RNA sequence: CAAAGUCUUUGGGUUCUGGGGGGAGUAUGGUCGCAAGGCUAAAGACGGAAGGGCACCACCAGGAGUGGAGCCUGCGGCUUACACGCGCGCUACACUGACGGAGCCAGCGAGUCUAACCUUGGCCGAGAGGUCUUGGUAAUCUUGUGAAACUCCGUCGUGCUGGGGAUAGAGCAUUGUAAUUAUUGCUCUUCAACGAGGAAUUCCUAGUAAGCGCAAGUCAUCAGCUUGCGUUGAUUACGUCCCUGCCCUUUGUACACACCGCCCGUCGCUAGUACC
RNA sequence: GUCGACGUACUUCAUAGGAUCA
């Protein structure tokens, strides 16, 4: 269950951040 | 999706089943032998004592059988088992965990042995193809418009499991009632050649030691 | 049949819609349920109108186990033969053959919708959303500009679809007047498909006509008649007398110089009063 | 292409235009523009009948059992930094027996290079255990694994004895850093229950039940287990539907020759019509 | 107002051809 949790958070995490630099530079 | 251990004889021909043991059973395995014979259709039998494994199947070869599903225990109870597709098909080789036994608990019925329905639950990966192909071309070809005897398989976190229920159709849904024992099945082996080979082409094999086959399902 | 693939214009369409959380949703033509399973988490029920039992089968198999498996209903046929039933707002993407039916459609509803998020192609949607004096003014914006308001949202270009047509599309939001006005609609259409015949050429043109003239004197014939007031002496037929009861009135009320393509709404309500102060009446 | 030519890189006069094409996009401290609204309110289905096949979930015959003992062991109580409920196995409960010597028939594979495996012999030590060496990187050496039950005679008389060893103690090797928590192996000594096991109880129709040993632990399960390998080796059924339950039809529907020549009841769909 | 027409600024799509060998 932890590991489940933890894999969650991170994909999520990653792929924001991913997308908020994807969201500032063709501006 | 049918294959080449599967498609000239798919749908064309309905199959028979042998079940048999490892070498001299123990009295609760071979009723649990007589559940899983009882539970499949074309269902016939036969007790392995004291005979070579290459002259046993290569004799049941000729005499004409589909399939071949043979056991294995641990001190009474079973633990494992492997299917050989008979024409040069794939032996798979499984580990069974849990068991219900209808002479355990009580007797609720019959399993009428009817053709019977089938149910194979959330299998995405060809692995799971593979496995549902193998195990829908050991169900009876021809279950009826209303066959009420459900089998089911599950495929949540590699875990197959596998139950049989009997629904009747009442006034504003279909109602159950659990038979046939109910299971842990898991896989560590497939092999394309039969089992007489002992070293034919090997599809898979369950890594064990690999990290992340914790997290990861099929391989 | 065309496919929005875009993922991101289609959150976009749903958000703007301000679907409140007890609302009724239509939604017509919904395809495969790219755009559908917003639309059931920010509403209470919404009420899918279909006519492929195709799409109808797979997208009812899409909600199945899902927990807003309850909250819809698919009602099949003809869009334009059903009874819909109450709906509170509506999203659209249906194909375009009946984007001009579909409108009056729900102009013409019993309890109207309050807000409706229309995909229309480019064109269309630039008559729908063009003000008096542009190219573009049309009798259709006119009829629609009387009894809704209409307001673009974005552009949604045609590489934005599968497989990819030839035309650009809009998104709309079409929002109806609460209450409706109180001018009759058929008399509102009546005057308006007579002066826009020809756009740009002046109102008093299209009063020449002698179809025009002969459908006016049937008009006020008619109308005499259902007040029971017999006629008086005509020089040709009655339409002598409507002749220079219609020069009179685009002598007073201006309008009958004035290019009909240029005149707002305020103008063909003077028209409208004039013509009915006189006894005309156009249906 | 007779001009789109003017002997390799360029001048006869003069007017005009371009500063880079095609398909999609995104941003904006910029320029010009661009709405409507303030009173109005949905909710065909159901029960029954007969006709043919099926079952160590049926009948018949037994075989092997467990459930008795003792000991190991898989799911259930309670405790720690032990009075227990459901099940699987092995050993025996003795003269077809038990101990002393003689003879002896396998197969499966496994085994070691910069390591010591699998081995042969001779050696000594009751044994346990230590001696150097070749054979083998594999049919070669184990290996013919000279296996165990098996066969002969010997001893013994049914004796809870010599069947039986659960139970302890001591000594010996033997590791390992230590055995200490009898890790293991020999030896001596200790000699419990067990006199055939009720209610029940599972499996079983021939190389079968049953009994015996050898090999390997090859990514899952397994160590007083598992899976192979072979050995010896039987009785009764090979018949039936009486009960139990399962499948096939009710147009036999499918084409001479021999049979017969409506599936039945309840609520249905609709039609008709006497009635108000 | 995820408004239009521009004006600036930027992004992106379209690159392989012959010869020998396998």
């Amino acid at each position: 269950f932890e590991a489940r949790q933890r894999i969650e958070e991170k994909n999520k995490e990653s792929s924001d951040y991913h997308a908020k630099m994807a969201h500032i530079v063709n501006t | 999706q049918v294959d080449d251990e599967y498609a000239a004889t798919s749908g064309i021909m309905d199959p028979r089943i042998i079940v048999t043991t490892s070498r001299d059973p123990s009295t609760r395995l071979s009723q649990f032998a007589k559940e899983i014979k009882l539970l499949f259709p074309n269902a016939v039998r036969l007790n392995r004592g004291n005979y070579v494994m290459p002259n046993l199947v290569d004799a049941c070869k000729k005499s004409g059988t589909t399939d071949l599903v043979v056991l294995h225990e641990h001190r009474g109870v079973p633990t494992s088992l492997t299917i050989s597709h008979f024409p040069h098909g794939p032996t798979a080789q499984f580990s069974l965990h849990n068991v219900v036994m209808r002479h355990d608990i009580i007797n609720a019925g019959n399993q009428s042995e009817v053709n019977p329905h089938l149910i194979f639950d959330n299998f995405t990966t060809a692995l799971g193809k593979r496995v549902v192909c193998i195990l829908k071309h050991l169900f009876n070809a021809g279950p009826k418009k209303d066959s009420e005897r459900v089998i089911t398989f599950a495929n949540r976190g590699d875990f197959i499991s596998v139950r049989q229920h009997v629904y009747v159709r009442t006034r504003e849904g279909v109602e159950i009632a659990e038979v046939g024992p109910r299971f842990e099945m898991r896989l560590f082996e497939l092999r394309l050649g039969t089992l007489e080979n002992k070293d034919a082409d090997v599809e898979w094999q369950l890594r064990r030691f690999i990290r992340t086959a914790n997290k990861k399902d099929y391989l | 049949q065309h496919i929005l693939k875009n993922p991101l214009v289609a959150q976009g369409i749903v958000d703007k819609a301000q679907i409140r959380p007890s609302d009724v949703v239509l939604e017509v033509g919904p395809g495969t349920g790219n755009l559908t399973v917003r639309i059931l988490e920010q509403a209470k029920n919404v009420v899918a109108v279909e006519m492929d039992p195709r799409m109808a089968a797979e997208l009812t198999k899409r909600v199945r186990g899902t927990p807003v498996e309850k909250k819809l209903e698919i009602m099949l046929g003809d869009f334009m033969k059903t009874e819909l039933p109450y709906f509170d707002i509506c999203i659209s993407n249906t194909p375009y053959q009946i984007s001009s039916p579909l409108v009056f459609k729900l102009i013409n509803q019993p309890r109207p919708p309050r807000v409706s998020i229309l995909m229309f192609q480019r064109e269309f949607a630039l008559r729908l959303l063009a003000r008096p004096g542009d190219s573009l003014y049309c009798r259709l914006s006119a009829n629609v500009q009387m009894w809704a308001n209409v307001t673009h949202i974005m552009k949604v270009g045609k590489n934005n679809f599968r497989p990819p047509p030839q035309v650009e599309s809009s998104v709309v939001r079409l929002e109806i007047k609460n209450p409706r006005p109180q001018v009759d609609y058929n008399e509102w259409d009546g005057l308006l498909r007579i002066v826009f015949v020809r756009k740009n050429r002046t109102i008093s043109a299209g009063f020449k006509s002698t179809t025009v003239m002969d459908i006016l004197e049937k008009n006020y014939k008619t109308f005499l008649a259902m007040n029971n007031e017999m006629v008086d002496d005509t020089k040709g037929s009655m339409h002598d007398v409507v002749k220079e009861k219609i020069d009179t009135v685009l002598k007073e009320t201006d309008l009958g110089d004035k290019r009909a393509g240029k005149c707002d709404q305020n103008d063909f309500l003077r028209l409208l009063y004039a013509f009915h102060q006189v006894g005309i009446h156009f249906s």
